[PDB]
């Protein structure tokens, strides 16, 4: 193989990293081995894909298992203190699988995110467009662009022999001058591996929110209408008509403000309260019962779409910036033998993050689903 | 499950007029939105009309004027009112309706929320 | 150079 010199060969080197990195490595194989299984287990054979949503959410599950197979391997690499002995073979295809995950998961989420807007939204316009061939298509694209991203960590991944500390490991060598491999691999994982989906992402359960709150706040609208007749309705005096035909006018321009006579309605408003400022009680009451019921409703529709988005944003925010320092050292903007420390060993406890949280995505998007819980809890029981 | 019976189909001439029906059953709270498709024999099935829970409507460009679809949240029934028939209106039309679960997370890998019907037969004979 | 010896 080849022999390469460490410019910091005591960065990242930490025996409390080599002993809980390598746990915590167990602890999301587990896991993850435990959980993707049953989500397959689930859509494919209890449900057989009758959706665009659960082509998305089998090839989720199946992505992270993937991942999860490459992982024992890295486990006992940090445990021995970064020796590789699987040979050159076996790390370009690890590398690629982490890699290849990272692309495929996110951009799963995205095409996810993107069916739920015109589920939720367009539902007659985007029903026509939106079949089991083309969500079978997107996935395919998926893992093309995925392995097109994970592209380089298959043809610059070789296994090198450190002279400084004779410990044989596999990496990319970010060699001072004349160097085969491109300048900014890790911009890659920025912008097209975080920040062009999660723009995505957070796009689309924006517009779901937007959505469902005009939805919302429309029928309490009607349901601020409706109680407040029968106030006037169980009204003893001009004040009570007074209190409640306001919060009616004010309900009215709530409504109005989601071509028709809802002008008709505020002014046949404004003419009850000019009679229950004169003193006049009966009068009112007669104008307003001259005027003027079971639908789905979840007011925790919305920590739903926080707790989605912000799960999406912290898991890979920790990861996402070390990789940008990584950048940083590799173009020469810091050649600190310092920071370069607190990257190699923040970057072990990032991945134990953004793969743990991501190796659990298809187990709590499955979850959502009232019919996917029912077939879970079946076969805990 | 939430089932859509369909009714109203038939053979007219040209430039008659029919009322397709379309009645949701099997479902414990109000549907939210239904609509009405067509398949044309030989190519692709097409969006007619919608309408949702609060009255607005949504026509394609080629019934546009000519079909007046309507509903009522009471008895969850959506009524397709054509008129004016031509020989291209000639499909099959089919029934389509979003219905959500109790505290709807606004998720399902089962049926998406969307169920169809059976489907009844329009012909018009040019002449 | 530097070595990241990290999975990607
Ligand atoms: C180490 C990895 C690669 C393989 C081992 C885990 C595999 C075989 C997975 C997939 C099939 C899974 C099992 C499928 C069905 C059941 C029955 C259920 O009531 C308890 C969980 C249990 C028992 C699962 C446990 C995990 C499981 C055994
Ligand atoms: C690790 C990242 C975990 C991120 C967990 C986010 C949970 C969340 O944000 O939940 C919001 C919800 O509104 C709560 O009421
Ligand atoms: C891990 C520490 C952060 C707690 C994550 C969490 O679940 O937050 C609780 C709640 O949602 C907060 O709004």
């Amino acid at each position: 193989i080849k022999r390469i010199q460490d410019d910091c060969p005591k960065a990242g080197r930490h025996n409390y990293i080599f002993v809980m990195i390598p746990t915590l490595y167990s602890i999301i194989f587990v896991v993850g081995i435990f959980g993707n299984s049953l989500v397959v287990i689930v859509i494919y054979f209890y449900m057989k894909l009758k959706t665009v949503a659960s082509v998305f959410l089998l090839n989720l599950a199946l992505a992270d298992l993937c991942f999860l197979l490459t992982l024992p391997l890295w486990a006992v690499y940090t445990a021995m203190e970064y020796r590789w002995p699987f040979g050159n073979y076996l790390c370009k295809i690890a590398s690629a699988s982490v890699s290849f995950n990272l692309y495929a998961s996110v951009f799963l989420l995205t095409c996810l995110s993107i069916d739920r807007y015109l589920a939720i939204v367009h539902p007659m316009k985007s029903r026509l467009r939106r079949t089991m061939l083309v969500a079978k298509v997107t996935c395919i694209i998926i893992w093309l662009l995925a392995g097109l991203a994970s592209l380089p960590a298959i043809i610059h991944r070789n296994v090198f022999f450190i002279e400084n500390t004779n410990i044989t490991v596999c990496a990319f060598h970010y060699e001072s001058q004349n160097s085969t491999l491109p300048i900014g691999l890790g911009l890659t994982k920025n912008i097209l591996g975080f920040l062009f989906p999660f723009l995505i992402i957070l796009t689309s359960y924006t517009l779901i929110w937007k959505a469902l709150k005009k939805a919302y706040d429309l029928e309490d609208n009607w349901e601020t209408l409706n109680d407040n007749l029968k106030v006037i309705e169980k009204a003893d005096n001009a004040a009570q008509v007074k209190d409640a035909l306001t919060k009616m006018r004010a309900a009215a321009l709530d409504a109005q403000k989601a071509r028709h006579g809802f002008d008709i309605l505020v002014g046949q408003i404004d003419d009850a309260l000019k009679l229950a400022n004169e003193g006049k009680v009966k009068e009112a009451q007669a104008a307003a019962e001259q005027l003027k019921k079971n639908k789905p409703r979840n007011d925790d529709i919305f920590k739903i779409i926080m707790a989605i988005v912000l799960f999406f944003f912290f898991s890979w925010i920790p990861h996402q910036i070390f990789t940008f320092l990584d950048v940083l050292i590799q173009l020469g903007i810091i050649r600190d033998c310092r920071i370069a420390d607190i990257v190699d060993t923040a970057m072990p406890i990032t991945i134990c993050i953004a793969y743990f949280n991501n190796c659990l995505n298809p187990l709590f998007y499955g979850f959502l689903g009232k019919k996917f819980k029912r077939y879970f809890l079946q076969l805990l029981k | 499950q939430v089932q859509l019976q369909e009714s109203g189909g038939g053979l007219v001439a040209a430039g008659g007029s029919l009322r397709l029906s379309c009645a949701a059953s099997g479902n414990i709270f109000d549907v939210d939105i239904m609509g009405w498709y067509r398949q044309a024999p030989g190519k692709e099935r097409e969006l007619v009309a919608s309408i949702t829970d609060g009255g607005s409507t949504n026509y394609a460009d080629s019934v546009k004027g000519r079909f007046t679809i309507s509903r009522d949240n009471a008895k969850n029934t959506v009524y397709l009112a054509m008129a004016s028939l031509k020989p291209e209106d000639t499909a099959v039309y089919y029934c389509a309706a979003v219905a959500y679960p109790d505290i709807p997370t606004y998720f399902d890998y089962d049926s998406d929320n969307f169920y169809w019907g059976q489907g009844t037969q329009v012909t018009v004979s040019s002449l | 150079g530097r070595v990241y010896k990290h999975p990607a």
